[PDB]
RNA sequence: CCGGGCACUCUAACGGGACUGCCCGCGAAAGCGGGAGGAAGGAGGGGACGACGUCUGGUCAGCAUGGCCCUUACGGCCUGGGCGACACACGUGCUACAAUGCCCACUACAAAGCGAUGCCACCCGGCAACGGGGAGCUAAUCGCAAAAAGGUGGGCCCAGUUCGGAUUGGGGUCUGCAACCCGACCCCAUGAAGCCGGAAUCGCUAGUAAUCGCGGAUCAGCCAUGCCGCGGUGAAUACG
């Protein structure tokens, strides 16, 4: 009837609903090449279908919100490869030695004072 | 096509061409050829004898342009540099006018560097 | 560039509004 | 439908404050919507750690501030009874409006 | 590194040719993390090296790094005074490093307008044996081999 | 020049507030320059009694104050008679109207703030601070304590020279984010000078 | 920070331009917050003491 | 490029105090720290002596130098 | 958006999870290598946190304090000027020299913050800064706010240029008693040096550098291209 994965990267969260069916991708209203119009990365997203013969069997409907279309075709990447397990669990086997299984955890590093972007620390002259 | 008091911008874009007069910047330019209703993307030899007259008309008259123009910045600078006022002044001793520190970066207003001799020893760095 | 104060970048690099990057 | 509104330093001083409106006119009006949360503002102040010069120092220090809700429709006179006058923080100051 | 033997960053292959090499290539291309422009540059180059070359792509691509990895590179050295360039093999990854940067460095370095065009130029002027690419390599052994006799400093 | 202060150090966990209540924006720089006032005049009176700690607690308009002291007694007064003329200059003050408790301290020589005053003193009076710091961290340590040091500032014995004296036992781990040491300072006006005084308490951990 | 020249106090601004700031507790003139009444030192000595309720030490 | 908008200001210290004097036509001198206020009509012809911050600079006002603001007559610091 | 519904995202509080715990290999042991499961590992990533001491380190100008000195004044009030001067030298930076770019238009994703005379929706007058009017917000429910880089379409066509914006002339807005000295902003004109930098020299090992915009404190206004912080896109390389 339906499949639930969340999937979160860099700071984005996509709500992927899997559904047999054609194999096309509403995200967030807009066809998927449509919200990621132009974008030589998008491609990645739907990877993990690819993964064990999927998309033209599925179908999906995404909420992103959350970071940038870079972060989203991740945590959309992350969310297609949760949900494609509560489906058959048995998928596991094959979509985790790619490692779509794994939650990118790098994050932004906080801008440390004293310094000016963290670690890009201010220069001197004749010290 | 010859507009203002000689000015002689063709090959180009009217309006990129008219700004190659004095007073004509990419303001007056996309308005000059606004009101005179000419396309500005015509290249200046594809224009017309037709709109070289409004144009050369509506610019030349509308507006104060080349030389008539320096004439009238000089002759202000003139004033209030006769007139004790300070900003004359600035002028006369040839140091940025609006404002600005004088004890570096002022090179625009004074020229080429002018080194001296000087102070070592005190971290003048 | 961000220089211009009379473009897009150089009204959003001097953050104001103007005849360049009106309000909308 | 009381709409309470509670706000403390303390992540505690509330949670502890704001629930005991919770069981209290949960025996004299509606069920309550349950202590509902809502986002925490914190200042920041950067401060440099010493006087005179030393650029670098620094050291922060942040005042957050917690919020709660709860919210109890249908009021009936015993549920402004339990909580009328039942309080106990003091660390805690709230804001009614029904 | 003073510790560790630093492993290399294993990349992520390409979105059209799943060759990680690629992605080098495009990652040298790319400035100011804007790996859009870059993909882009290298795929339109690609669609160049299609049309004005009924090769595949792809092929005429490795064929370039190919020419342009110099097997033997002059390293310097103080040797008793002086610092000779004892002449030296280079690893397998250092090749493609250079090889790599090479090809990027001499397209951009050439006179068409269009990036993407100088990429396509480059790469297949480097597969045909020529170009600046292919310069700075042979110049590179041409440096070692002419420093042969400094050799016995093996390093 | 390095270290930061223990308690505020552990404010988070073992180390509440000295003023614990919520305010903001028009009135928490009023609400507080407040306190100030409070601590300012009871630390200026309650100096015999052993000052160590005032909570101030609020709700509104009804003031807290728990002064802590270790003689109790010169805080009340005859019968009760002091802490009405202090209770009064208090809301002569702040119209506020305040209350003004008065707890005991359980062993003076498990507060820091008086360990400290208590050596503070001494120098004052010219003893040898040597001596002094090894005698009080001996109390401190002799009756209960996992761990105690003090430190005493410089120009010991009115010496043309600042030094800075130490003295310590048992663990006073400054370090370990959960210890519960009191930090006290005490000042010390003299002929020759200011010397700054510090005790450090360490008690049980977790 | 003279005794004198804390005429802050005097409202009397003649103007309300001429009105500044200045500490609550050592006239540091220099940096003073707002939110406190305290200059930047002050604010840390007391945050130091706990006397600036929910004041604690930022971290993240 | 200046400024003020609408409403030129001239403090009333010279001002209620040069038009006094313009009753009687004119007079011989003057003198205000108010290198503040702009120069309105009622000046010219007039000598007014503003302060460097040090002196009292004798500054014939004319026509030509009306809308300026007397200060802008009266040099402050000392150069070469 | 409406009823409705807490599932989901999320909000904030608590609980779980990683310990070389399990499997193979070496080792006396600690542990090293490898593998499975797992979101994650062998300190998972970033903070707070700096020993006994050193430099007669820094600050009596934040405050505190010994001693010395001044008390019609080495105190106090005020107006004005100065701290903003320049033949020059250096440090830290901003903007840039351009086509992997600049301009116009259209269109899309963020986080963390701040708001009472304060944020300012929307409507109107103005090219505009901004002015007039006026809703909501007491702020997860209203406002600052537009994210920018980006994607799509057009223009420019390699030129000191539709690069670059210094400098200067004029008009004008806004704060403030007051913007000459000495504010920021807008519009017209002006349109400099600069075509990638000698000797020498600085940063950074991954979501880092590089690049893009957003907020805050101080604060009437502002010389912020600074400082503290936020997220977007996102490398190269390390033999030694
Ligand atoms: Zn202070």
């Amino acid at each position: 009837e339906q499949y639930y994965g969340t999937g979160r990267r860099k700071e984005a969260v996509a709500r992927v609903f899997l559904r047999p069916g054609n194999g096309k991708v509403t995200v967030n209203g807009q066809d998927f090449n449509e919200y990621f119009q132009g974008l030589v990365r998008a491609v990645a997203a739907l990877e993990p279908l690819r993964a064990v013969d999927a998309l033209g069997r599925f179908d999906a409907y995404i909420t992103v919100r959350g970071g940038g279309k870079s972060g989203q075709i991740d945590a959309i990447k992350l969310g297609i490869a949760r949900a494609l397990v509560q489906y058959n669990p048995d998928y596991r086997a094959k979509l985790k030695p790619l490692g779509f299984l794994t939650r990118d955890a790098r994050v932004v590093e906080r801008k440390k004072y004293g310094k000016h972007k963290a670690r890009r620390a201010p220069q001197y002259s004749k010290r | 096509a010859r507009i203002a008091g000689v000015e002689i911008p063709r090959n180009k874009r009217v309006d990129v061409a008219l700004t190659y007069i004095y007073g004509i910047g990419k303001a007056r330019a996309k308005e000059a050829l606004e009101k005179t209703g000419i396309n500005p993307a015509t290249r200046v030899k594809d224009l017309t004898e037709a709109e070289v007259v409004r144009l050369r008309e509506y610019v030349e008259n509308t507006w104060k342009l080349e030389g008539e123009l320096r004439a009238e910045v000089a002759a202000n600078i003139k004033r209030l540099m006769d007139i004790g006022c300070y900003r004359g002044l600035r002028h006369r001793r040839g140091l940025p006018v609006r404002g600005q520190r004088t004890r570096t970066n002022a090179r625009t207003r004074k020229g080429p560097r002018k080194t001296v001799a000087g102070k070592k020893k005190a971290p003048r760095k | 560039g961000k220089g211009d104060r009379r473009t897009r970048r150089g009204k959003i690099w001097r953050g104001t509004y103007g005849k360049y990057r009106p309000r909308k | 439908k009381i709409r309470i509104k509670l706000r403390g330093f303390d992540h505690k001083t509330l949670d502890a404050s704001a629930q005991k409106i919770v069981e209290a006119a949960r025996r004299s009006g509606a069920q309550v919507s349950g202590p509902i949360p809502l986002p925490t503002r914190v200042r920041r102040f950067t401060v440099i750690r010493g006087p005179f010069k030393h650029k670098d120092s620094r050291e922060h220090f942040e005042l957050r501030t917690h919020n709660r809700l709860v919210d109890i429709i249908n009021p009936n006179r015993k549920t402004i009874e339990q909580l009328m006058t039942l309080d106990l923080p003091t660390g805690v100051e709230i804001e009614i409006k029904t | 590194a003073r510790r560790r033997r630093a492993e290399v960053r294993q990349l992520q292959p390409d979105l059209v040719y799943g060759d990680v090499l690629v992605t080098a290539f495009i990652n040298k291309i790319m400035r100011d993390g804007k790996k859009n422009l870059a993909a882009r540059i290298f795929y339109d180059a690609c669609k160049i090296i299609q049309e004005k070359t009924g090769q595949e792509p792809l092929k005429v691509f490795k064929q370039a790094v190919e020419n342009v990895k110099p097997r033997m590179e002059v390293r310097s050295r103080r040797v008793g005074g002086a610092n000779y360039q004892v002449p030296m093999e280079v690893s397998p990854r250092r090749q493609q490093s250079l090889a790599l940067r090479w090809l990027v460095q001499a397209a951009n370095q050439r006179p068409e307008r269009r990036a993407a065009v100088r990429i396509a130029h480059e790469l297949m002027d480097a597969a045909e044996g020529k170009g600046g690419a292919v310069k700075k390599k042979e110049d590179v052994e041409r440096m070692a081999e002419a420093n042969r006799a400094y050799a016995h400093y093996r390093w | 020049g390095n270290k930061i202060h223990p308690i505020g150090f552990r404010l988070g966990i073992t180390r509440d507030w000295e003023s614990r209540w919520y305010a903001g924006k028009k009135q928490y720089r009023h609400l507080l320059l407040e306190d100030q006032r409070i601590r300012g005049l009871l630390e200026k009176e309650l100096y015999s009694a052993g000052l160590a700690r005032v909570d101030i607690e609020r709700a509104a308009d009804n003031v807290a104050v728990t002064v802590h002291v270790a003689k109790p007694g010169v805080v009340i007064g005859r019968g009760g008679e002091r802490i009405r003329v202090l209770r009064e200059e208090l809301a002569k003050l702040t119209g506020k109207n305040v209350a003004l408790n008065v707890q005991e301290v359980q062993n003076p020589n498990l507060s820091a703030p008086l360990v400290a005053q208590r050596v503070a003193e001494q120098i004052e009076r010219r003893f040898a601070v040597r001596r002094a710091i090894k005698q009080a961290v001996q109390r401190v340590m002799e009756s209960g304590a996992k761990g105690a040091k003090v430190i005493v500032s410089g120009r010991i014995g009115g010496a043309e020279q600042a030094r800075t004296e130490w003295a310590a036992q048992g663990r006073v781990p400054l370090h370990t984010l959960r210890a519960n040491i009191d930090y006290g300072f005490a000042l010390a006006r003299t002929t020759y000078g200011v010397l700054g005084v510090k005790a450090y308490i360490f008690l049980g951990e977790v | 920070a003279r005794k004198a020249l804390i005429e802050k106090a005097k409202r009397t601004p003649k103007f309300k331009v001429r009105a500044y700031t200045r500490c609550v507790r050592c006239g540091r003139a220099r940096s003073v917050y707002r939110f406190f009444g305290l200059c930047r030192i002050c604010l840390r000595e007391l945050a130091h003491k706990g006397q600036l309720p929910g004041v604690r030490k930022a971290s993240w | 490029p200046r400024s003020l908008k609408k409403g030129v200001f001239v403090d009333d210290h010279l001002l209620e105090k040069v038009l006094e004097l313009n009753a009687k036509g004119e007079k011989r001198l003057i003198k205000t720290w108010s290198r503040r206020s702009t120069i309105v009509p009622e000046m010219v012809g007039h000598t007014i002596a503003v302060y460097n911050g040090k002196q009292h600079v004798p500054v014939y006002i004319t026509e030509n130098m009306v809308g300026h603001k007397l200060g802008e007559f009266a040099p402050t610091r000392t150069y070469r």
